[PDB]
This record gives structure tokens, C-alpha cells and sequence, in this order.
């Protein structure tokens, strides 16, 4: 089970930020497992953004749910974030992680730093 | 609805520590799936322990965990040098899910 | 011949109650001994046949009838009972002999932010006869003036979702519930136990 992160690791100010994951080793079509995406700003906690399950459901923070989308494509495994109108507070490392209900996240990737700048 | 943990938790090597999360709202509802992670600065964050008080495979039986009340612990027995790291818990609410603050952990030695 | 309980009992996908689903098992040897590990298994109770003696009779008629409603709502899936679901989603009939099964999923059906995806009927003008299933989806009249598919006042869209989620207490969860039905009687049988000649 491995999930890869790629994507632009600078960003300028009300640009749009978009990140790729890709996982291998598993499906996603399946009941009870989803993708999901976290990010950590430097010195702070871990902050929930959102959430892709196999049936195409879409959660979202409820704070940022008017800057995030979430899609996938399941003929090459891949999981796509957008987030809209960056700022330059808005510096994290984001990272790509398997959902299911029992264990909230789990098989976490290794995380891509993105700045604002 | 806020979890909340201690900013820092001590202890020498060998003995046991706890590390606690706290919930501050009833949105949590059952409470009854409480996730901690460790961080190693550098590496992804790892599950020790899901559903309150279960292990993943490949994780030491040094880790376990349970609630009283509205608050869950994390407990670490036979405390090691390896054990620096910054734990998380993690449960749901009404809308969505969250993370606590962090608990740093220092190993004296 | 073993007898495919596997895709009833570990289905990816169930139905909702309003229109559950049916399928026939024939031809078969169908051993009871597989299905008692799906869970911690809330329930599992029997009409006109003792549970443990499964393995030593052979059937005409096996149906099984799969859907997901609510833990409290799982009482109502009985002889003689009388509720919501009884009444206008799956009834059973008086003189019904068969075993229901029930299990706690909410691990595969909750999610984050409430599941809506299983519907159940609220409205209906009458009750439903024993296993009948009420497909239609036309809006329903509670008043006295004729609404036309408008759902104003005294007017009614028929379907309601549960909205599952894993902050919910054991009773608001969701259940999965299998039913057995039998046919046990002098007709020729095709579905026996797994015994010798
Ligand atoms: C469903 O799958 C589990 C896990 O392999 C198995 O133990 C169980 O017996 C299966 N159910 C049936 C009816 O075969």
C-alpha cells in the first residue's frame, strides 16, 4: 500500500493550487474506502481538508468548503485537489492518506511542501 | 469542538506516561472512534492506535488506549528513546472530522 | 454443488428497504455452519424452525430478501408487528416461517457527513400485503385539492433518507437484514443439508 504526491511546490499569491495523488496496491472502488487530503502548516496541527469516496462523494472542511474540489479517476488511480484564491498564509505540507471509517486515516504518503510566494 | 491535549508530556526511560485528548462538545456524539497518531519530524504520520483501544498490525503491544467519561488516553509503557514524537488524536463530529493541538513528547536520558 | 450464501451475505451493495431485493436459491447444498462469523451477530432468530437444526432439514423454497434500515427498526421485521417499516416498506406474513438476520455495518454504510443513498416510504395511502414491494415514486395527496406533482402544501414526496453517520448511538445505526424464507412441506425438495446417502 503506497500513495505518491506530486504537484507545484511554489505557488504565487491568488493563484490556484492543484495537487496529484496517485496510490497503488489498492482499489478505491470499493465499499468503505476513500482518499483523502491534510495538510500541515509549519509549528500547528494537522487540519482536515477533504475527502473522495468510491462512490464519488465529495466532503469538504466546512471552512474551506468554497475554495476546494475534489475528483478522481479510477483508470489510473489517481486523486485530484484544486484550491482556489492561495494565500500567502496558506503554506503547508499536504499530505495524501487512505480513508475508511474505523481508522479515521491510515497508509499515510510521505507529503509535499507548498509555499505562497 | 475542540480537542484538546496537553502542550508536553515528560518521563524517564522505562516507566509509563499518558497522553491525554479531551473532548470539549457533545457534536462528538459516541466518541466511540478515536484515532492517535505519531509523527516523526520528516516521516508520515503513523497509526498506533484506532476505535479507542485497538492496534494495528506491526505496531508494539507498548501502545494501547481507552476512554472514561469523554476523554480518551493514550497510554506508553516501557517508554524508549525511539519514542520522541509528536502524537495526535483524531475524532468525528456532526459535519466532519478533526485533529487535536499535539502533545510533544520528551524522552529524559 | 455448495450453496452461494457469498454474494447474499457479502454483497458490496445492499438495497434500500423501500425496494428491497429478492433472489431465489435452488439447486443446491446449502450448510448453515459458513454465516455465523459476519459479525458479533445482534440477531439471528427463527419462525416454525429451531435455528440449530438448519443442518438436518431439505427445502422446496428459499428466498432471500436483503436490505439496510435503522437498528431500532429492526424489531419490526416480524410476525405480527406493526411500525413504519411493517407497514409500508417490508411486511411479513402472519403465518411466516423462515430465519431473519440482522447485522451492525455501520463501518461500510456511515459516512462523515451522513449517507443518504438509502431511502425508506413514509407515505402511503394504505398498508402493504406480505411481500409486496411499492416501487413508485408519485407524489402523494394528504389533502383535499389535487397538487399535481407540486410539493406545497398537504402534498408529499413519498421517500425520506436516513442519513447515516458514525457519531450516531447504537438504534440510529444501520443494519443489514437478510431473511430466509422457507418451504417446508411435502412438495419434492432441492435444497438440503450437507449430510451422506
Ligand atoms: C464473508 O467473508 C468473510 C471473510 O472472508 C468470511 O469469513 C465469511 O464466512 C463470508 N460470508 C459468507 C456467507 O461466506
Amino acid at each position: 500500500i503506497t500513495l505518491k504526491e506530486s504537484g507545484p511546490t511554489l505557488v504565487k499569491p491568488t493563484q490556484t493550487l492543484t495537487l496529484t495523488c496517485t496510490f497503488s496496491g489498492f482499489s478505491v472502488t470499493t465499499s468503505g474506502v476513500g482518499v483523502g487530503w491534510i495538510r500541515q502548516p509549519p509549528g500547528k496541527a494537522l487540519e482536515y481538508l477533504a475527502l473522495i469516496y468510491w462512490d464519488d462523494d465529495k466532503r469538504y472542511s466546512t471552512s474551506l468548503k468554497s475554495r476546494l474540489t475534489i475528483t478522481k479517476d479510477t483508470s489510473k488511480n489517481q486523486v485530484v485537489l484544486t484550491m482556489t484564491n492561495m494565500d500567502p498564509v496558506d503554506t503547508a505540507t499536504y499530505y495524501c492518506a487512505r480513508h475508511t471509517i474505523p481508522s479515521i486515516f491510515d497508509y499515510w504518503g510521505q507529503g509535499i511542501l507548498v509555499t505562497v510566494s | 469542538p475542540v480537542l484538546t491535549q496537553p502542550a508536553s508530556v515528560s518521563g524517564s526511560p522505562g516507566q509509563s506516561i499518558t497522553i491525554s485528548c479531551t473532548a470539549t462538545s457533545s457534536d462528538v456524539g459516541n466518541y466511540n472512534y478515536v484515532s492517535w497518531y505519531q509523527h516523526h519530524p520528516g516521516k508520515a504520520p503513523k497509526l498506533m492506535i484506532y476505535e479507542v483501544s485497538n492496534r494495528p498490525s506491526g505496531v508494539s503491544n507498548r501502545f494501547s488506549g481507552s476512554k472514561s467519561g469523554n476523554t480518551a488516553s493514550l497510554t506508553i509503557s516501557g517508554l524508549q528513546a525511539e519514542d520522541e514524537a509528536d502524537y495526535y488524536c483524531s475524532s468525528y463530529t456532526s459535519s466532519s472530522l478533526l485533529f487535536g493541538g499535539g502533545t510533544k513528547l520528551t524522552v529524559l536520558g | 454443488n455448495l450453496c452461494p450464501f457469498d454474494e447474499v451475505f457479502n454483497a458490496t451493495r445492499f438495497a434500500s428497504v423501500y425496494a428491497w431485493n429478492r433472489k431465489r436459491i435452488s439447486n443446491c447444498v446449502a450448510d448453515y455452519s459458513v454465516l455465523y462469523n459476519l459479525a458479533p451477530f445482534f440477531t439471528f432468530k427463527c419462525y416454525g424452525v429451531s435455528p440449530t437444526k438448519l443442518n438436518d432439514l431439505c427445502f422446496t423454497n428459499v428466498y432471500a430478501d436483503s436490505f439496510v434500515i435503522r437498528g431500532d427498526e429492526v424489531r419490526q421485521i416480524a410476525p405480527g408487528q406493526t411500525g413504519n417499516i411493517a407497514d409500508y416498506n417490508y411486511k411479513l406474513p402472519d403465518d411466516f416461517t423462515g430465519c431473519v438476520i440482522a447485522w451492525n455495518s455501520n463501518k461500510l454504510d456511515s459516512k462523515v457527513s451522513g449517507n443518504y443513498n438509502y431511502l425508506y416510504r413514509l407515505f402511503r395511502k394504505s398498508n402493504l400485503k406480505p411481500f409486496e414491494r411499492d416501487i413508485s415514486t408519485e407524489i402523494y395527496q394528504a389533502g383535499n385539492k389535487p397538487c399535481n406533482g407540486v410539493a406545497g402544501f398537504n402534498c408529499y414526496f413519498p421517500l425520506r433518507s436516513y442519513s447515516f453517520r458514525p457519531t450516531y448511538g447504537v438504534g440510529h445505526q444501520p443494519y443489514r437484514v437478510v431473511v430466509l424464507s422457507f418451504e417446508l412441506l411435502h412438495a419434492p425438495a432441492t435444497v438440503c443439508g450437507p449430510k451422506k446417502s
